[PDB]
RNA sequence: GAAUCAUCGAAUCUUUGAACGCACAUUGCGCCCGCCGGUAUUCCGGCGGGCAUGCCUGUUCGAGCGUCAUUU
RNA sequence: UUGACCUCGGAUCAGGUAGGAGGACCCGCUGAACUUAAGCAUAUCAAUAAGCGGAGGAAAAGAAACCAACAGGGAUUGCCCUAGUAACGGCGAGUGAAGCGGCAACAGCUCAAAUUUGAAAGCUGGCUUCGGCCCGCGUUGUAAUUUGGAGAGGAUGCUUU
């Protein structure tokens, strides 16, 4: 009958390979997404603390060569980076860490989680790199990190952590240590049982 | 640190989490043709200290080479032969360097790091302008890569005594019948 | 080289040449038809025309009848006392819309 | 589908719609302008999903149900307190004389047997209204803007105006022109 | 001794449908209807329609094939590309949620919403359009008429508020300069509306203006190609504007006061100065308009045939001669009810009309109201 | 969601495409003979492509990774003879 | 300001040939943009600009239940 | 419905690039036989001849995972000597270096591995009134610092543009 494209074909097979296959305990918690309400609450966050924009920015370069013609303190601001957040990490600096669920070279991330973990800093795993890219002013972004905030939203930081190391963390971290997969459809087991 | 952390992955590569990578990237690349383009590396880690630049004419090239004898064995490596047709193929390109990136029971996958020799940036950056410069035409050609200077024993010591300045100039000067004018 | 700062406000407040500067005369080529000009109005169209205008009730309630596009007159005359007797047309907008339409969707002849 | 989020929001803003009602309705109705009654035009803006049964009598009397609905009002103490008391929903000021000539002319309508046709013909103004002393849609704008003891009667037969929806264009005194010419 | 085909050859070389045309100019059919009428292009009709098209039907229509290649080479094909990847841009930016950034993007779209100018420069093109400003003249009469409708008619989505108000001031300027320089030489009004004729240059233009009233917009009408047209008038007139005060000397664009305006001067708030048989009727006549009559034609008549004191009811706007009747300067009074100062004369617009257009002083005693009043003629 | 139509619609589609277009024995000989035993056979079975899922995955994928997971193991001309003396039918 | 002069920084540079619109053993056959002359908006003939491949960067367009969301 | 992100493609879109030639010298692949051993098969011829690919005015090599056992030397390269020594060999034919020493020339460096994180500070293209305006690349990492006979960070006080 009718012809599928190359690239499409090979593009659903991969798909169908990755809910067929056995999947080792690093893509298994890859695999493992948050929540609507906690991703919700997190975007807000980091909304409000999303970096400046490059038009903004030599604004106000500009503004502060006019007053030079013609007193802050500590810029506070998302920190975006794959490597800088793992230094982040490493030195303990960082509040809370996001992780995307889809880079495309997974190995960029596997160890990540883990050394969230031992470290101490809750961790989280979201839906789209195009999303970090979204809160950062870019096209796609790996990690990101929060360390410090201003002093209004102390409070709503600690919310935030203590919401996701709760409801996220203990809830995925009950079932993390498994394979996954295991999701054969009715002609898989046909053609399992014929074999 | 990530790099460092992907380098340990390469390390243990035998491992259970790169195994499967290994596996579903070896039917991806089953999948597609013999020679085609990534913009990204599969190992950044790699590409980078072999000299993956992140600019604008930095290009991978991911190829998958017939493995096995020629009881001759073929002395050209298939790295050698990897950037070879990589060359061929992107004759405009400059082969910087190349890693195996994958392998499999009749064909080896190699990926290759190219620089583009008519882009400006990369002719300004004076650190890759050596490169932009003529000499360095079909480097995999003549044999100038790692894999090159790894076949010809470009190496100091007495274990490379015939090979460390070149084998047939080696020869040539050992079998030159030099007479002088006061003999 | 750069001009110093001035905030949104003042950007947002902040924010013509003869077109024949150089004329002369140019040939009209035959291929291009000019549209023809709207007849003038005639004494009909006259709010407040002379009795033999005025038509018969009958025929006026047989315009009414009559489907539309299908009369020869778009209008039939009618008398009015004073100005502020006359109404707005109905059919104004209408029929400018459809000189548009027949200014650049029916082809013209010569 | 509906949400805990959505539940909470509405039911604190119908608690603190509530505290301020109460509020009023406990406080003396005077605001701070003179006696003199004044003319004030009114346009209603969506600013709650849910309304209370107070301000929903007073907007059934000031008939703004359908969106962008706007009208006329005599500025004296009942239609004051009606005003403060649908303050959220409502966002009003004082007219123009070249404000109201455009609402009239550009949007104008009349309510005959409960019918809502243009204001297209002076007879039809006259067969409606005809004795009170209107004469034609000029007289109405006149009466409207210097109010007589026919306003009531001339706000009843015209209907309410159905301003355009603005794409980005409490009480203030003048720029309710600007937001005119803005939904206009 | 060459074999050549029928089809290839003639008149299907000559004419292209316009299905082929849209095709080979690659664009949707929205913008490729404004790009015709943005050139001028009209289908015309072919000798031999199967001729041209062995496949055709009297139903289509056909393109020249010329007018087709300016078509192609028009910039605004490519201000187009760019201006549709700058809404691109701007979806980027709403998408994002940058508000910043959409900002400085609708700052560079420069859009007529809040532009109220055309969102592109035509300046090119109806120089191509328009050779001579007789040419221009010759347009006026469909620029002016639709224009004033476009005074007249509310706003829309198509064409904004803004917009609108701006062909409001240009027709405004139009008529300070029609009653400066008297070029206005016949009116006649019917039940259409007023048609006028002036004569600028030894050219005859003609624009019809509706009465002030609620014009119904029911049935099956387009904004779009109206907008269109509601750009090309605007800037024709603004470019003729300049041209006539650039040629009478008066400074542009005339100043005009945003206060008084507000309140309702119209045609009183534009600032007019010189430096940067009309006449003689009513040459020295004090004039007063009623609460009934209408203010607008009324006043720009009589302006344009140099009536020098015009005054009118404070409703009926504002900048104006003293309101009172009890003023004993109004020489005549226009009157038309279903006072009675001796020295006043109380006339009718009817009356104005007549003595107007005849030039003669039509008798007031023969247009008094509360009398049938006799017949007008059509001056054309 | 279960993703059962698209495998069945690609499953047809591989058929359709179908249909359209001695390592044994000298193990055997090396377990017989006194060469290797049972520990040297779980110990060189312990291969780089062990743990190799089979059964809940595509037909067609299955049959590419068994194309190409074969081990070239040395073989002996007397396996070769086995092996003949075996197929050799009636 | 001569020269079968010297120098030489500026031009012209027919068909082929890595040979590049298709064909090549035809001064043949094509398609897009423009012009010219001869009854010429249609017919004919000629002329100018063009039309190879692989790759790099950028621009534009398109496809993909691959994938993210979007009730404040 | 809409808009992203990723991937895959088309365009007679814009800017470039690769052929071929030459091949005395150079860098690789591939690679004989005659002959000698008074026959001949290992060996020799020869890691040559032919064939294939790739540059320059030189190419290549090149700054030790070196030489060495020193009272140490100190990137690479070429000559003399080492030397017909060591070592290998139908131990026959034969093959056959290298350290050191005297010279000629002599020049050292760039990265990956770090967090700029108190601010991607970097770069491509087109648009220009040529001065500065956008677009895009890019955080899956472009500038500055750093490369192990080192370095970083502070303190510290001198000296250079």
């Amino acid at each position: 009958m009718v012809k599928w494209p190359e690239y499409i074909r090979l593009q659903r097979q991969k798909k169908i390979l990755r809910m067929r296959l056995k999947v080792p305990p690093a893509i298994a918690q890859f695999q493992y997404t948050l929540d609507k309400n906690l991703a919700a609450q997190a975007f807000k966050l980091l909304n409000k603390y999303r970096p400046e924009t490059k038009q903004e920015k030599k604004e106000r370069l500009l503004r502060e060569a006019t007053a030079i013609k013609e007193v802050s303190k500590k810029p506070y601001t998302v920190k975006y980076g794959l490597n800088h957040v793992v230094g982040l990490i490493e030195n303990k600096k960082a509040s809370l860490v996001l992780i995307a669920n889809d880079v495309d070279p997974i190995e960029l991330v596997v160890f990540l989680p883990a050394l969230c973990r031992k470290m101490g800093i809750p961790y989280a795993i979201i839906k789209g790199k195009a999303r970090l890219g979204t809160l950062v002013h870019k096209k796609t972004a790996a990690v990101v990190a929060i360390t410090e905030v201003r002093s209004e939203d102390k409070n709503e930081l600690a919310k935030l952590i203590s919401a996701v190391k709760e409801g996220y963390l203990e809830k995925v971290e009950d079932t993390r240590k498994r394979w996954g997969g295991g999701i054969m459809g009715f002609k898989a087991q046909k053609r399992e049982e014929k074999r | 640190g990530a790099l460092k952390y992907l380098e340990e992955l390469s390390k243990k590569k035998q491992s259970d989490v790169v195994r499967f990578l290994l596996r579903v990237r070896c039917w991806e690349y089953r999948q597609l043709n013999v020679i085609h383009r990534a913009s990204r590396p599969s190992r950044p880690d790699k590409a980078r200290r072999l000299g993956y630049k992140a600019k604008q004419g930095y290009v991978i090239y991911r190829v998958r080479v017939r493995r096995g004898g020629r009881q001759l064995k073929y002395q050209r490596s298939l790295r050698a032969t990897a950037e070879e047709r990589v060359g061929r193929r992107c004759s405009n390109l400059r082969v910087l360097n190349s890693y195996w990136v994958n392998q499999d029971s009749t064909y080896k996958y190699y990926e290759v790091i190219l620089v583009d020799p008519n882009h400006k940036a990369i002719r300004r950056d004076p650190r890759i302008n050596w490169i932009c410069n003529p000499v360095h035409k079909h480097r995999e050609c003549r044999g100038l890569t790692s894999t090159g200077k790894k076949s010809r024993g470009l190496n100091k010591g007495h274990r490379f005594n015939k090979t460390r300045a070149g084998r047939r100039k080696t020869w040539k000067r050992h079998n030159t019948l030099s007479l002088w004018r006061y003999r | 080289r750069i001009l110093p700062y001035k905030p949104p406000e003042e950007r947002e407040r902040e924010e013509f040449y003869d077109l024949w500067q150089n004329e002369e005369p140019q040939p009209p080529n035959p291929m291009h038809i000019p549209a023809p000009k709207l007849p003038p109005p005639g004494y009909d169209l006259s709010y407040n025309p002379p009795p033999e205008y005025l038509p018969t009730k009958e025929e006026r309630e047989e315009w009414e009848k009559m489907d539309p596009e299908d009369r020869e007159k778009d209008y039939l005359p009618t008398k009015y006392d004073s100005l502020r007797k006359v109404p707005a047309w109905g059919n104004f907008v209408k029929e400018r819309f459809e000189r548009c339409m027949d200014l650049y969707l029916a082809p013209r002849v010569r | 589908f509906k949400r805990a989020e959505k539940y909470v929001k509405e039911y604190r803003e119908q608690e603190r719609e509530k505290i301020r009602l109460a509020r009023i309705a406990k406080q003396q109705g005077s605001f701070h302008i003179p006696a003199e009654a004044k003319l004030v035009f009114v346009i209603r803006i969506k600013g709650i999903n849910k309304i209370p049964p107070k301000p929903r009598k007073i907007l059934q009397l000031l008939r703004l149900r359908q969106i962008n609905n706007g009208v006329f009002v005599k500025v004296t103490k009942a239609t004051a307190e009606m005003i403060k008391i649908v303050e959220p929903w409502v966002a009003y000021g004082y007219p123009n004389l070249k404000s109201v000539r455009e609402l009239i002319y550009k949007r104008g309508y009349g309510k005959v047997n409960g019918q809502r046709i243009p204001l297209t013909d002076n007879a039809i103004i006259e067969e409606n209204l005809g004795k009170y002393g209107i004469i034609c849609i000029e007289d109405l704008i006149h009466e409207i803007f210097t109010v007589g003891p026919n306003f009531k009667q001339a706000a009843n037969f015209l209907w309410p105006f159905k301003l355009s929806n603005p794409n980005g264009g409490g009480n203030r005194e003048e720029h309710i022109n600007a937001l005119i010419r803005a939904m206009n | 001794g060459k074999a050549k085909k029928k089809g290839k050859s003639g008149a299907a070389r000559n004419y292209m449908t316009r299905t082929q045309a849209v095709k080979k100019l690659q664009l949707s059919l929205p913008d490729f209807r404004k790009l015709c009428i943005w050139k001028g292009i009209y289908p015309r009709e072919p000798r031999d329609r199967r001729k041209v098209n062995k496949s055709a039907t009297a139903s289509t229509t056909f393109y020249y094939t010329k007018d087709i290649q300016y078509l192609l080479h028009e910039p605004l094909l490519q201000k187009f590309r760019e201006q549709k990847a700058l809404e691109k841009k701007i979806s980027r930016a709403l998408g994002r949620g940058d508000v910043s950034n959409a900002a400085r993007l609708e700052r560079n779209a420069n859009l007529p919403e809040k532009t109220g100018k055309p969102r592109y420069t035509l300046n090119h093109i109806i120089r191509e359009r328009y050779p001579t400003f007789q040419d221009a003249l010759r347009d006026l009469d469909d620029c002016l008429s639709m224009l004033f409708l476009f005074a007249n008619l509310p706003s829309t989505t198509a064409v904004p508020a803004k917009m609108i108000a701006r062909c409001e001031r240009l027709c405004h300027e139009f008529q300070h300069y029609l009653i400066v320089t008297h070029s206005l030489r016949k009116s006649f009004l019917s039940i259409k509306g007023i048609y006028y004729q002036a004569n600028i240059q030894g050219e005859d233009i003609l624009w019809l203006v509706p009465y002030k009233f609620n014009q119904r917009i029911v049935g099956d009408v387009d904004f779009r190609i109206m907008g269109t047209f509601v750009e090309f008038y605007m800037t024709l007139l603004g470019f003729v504007n300049y041209r006539l005060y650039t040629s009478i000397g008066l400074k542009y664009p005339p100043k005009f006061d945003q206060v008084k305006d507000d309140q309702g001067a119209e045609l009183a708030a534009f600032s007019l100065e010189g430096l940067n048989d009309p006449s003689q009727l009513f040459a020295n006549f004090t004039f007063f308009l009623s609460r009934e009559t209408p203010r607008q034609p009324l006043e720009f008549i009589l302006r344009a045939f140099g009536c020098k004191r015009i005054g009118w009811d404070a409703v009926l706007g504002e900048g104006a001669f003293t309101t009172d009747e009890s003023d004993p300067r109004i020489t005549h009074q226009i009157i038309d009810r279903p006072g009675r100062y001796p020295g006043r004369i109380y006339v009718q617009p009817q009356w104005v009309w007549d003595s107007i257009n005849d030039e003669e002083l039509k008798p007031p005693e023969l247009y008094a109201p509360g009398a049938q009043l006799p017949p007008h003629l059509s001056p054309f | 969601e279960d993703g059962d139509q698209l495998e069945r619609e690609l499953d047809a589609m591989y058929e359709h495409y179908k249909e359209r277009k001695a390592e044994a024995m000298t193990l055997a000989h090396q377990l017989a003979t006194g060469e290797k035993t049972k520990a040297d056979l779980i110990d060189e079975g312990y291969n780089k492509y062990a743990f190799k899922q089979k059964e809940g995955l595509p037909d067609w994928f299955l049959e590419d990774e068994a194309k190409h997971d074969k081990p070239i193991k040395p073989i002996t001309k007397e396996a070769a003879q086995a092996i003949k003396e075996k197929l050799r039918a009636l």
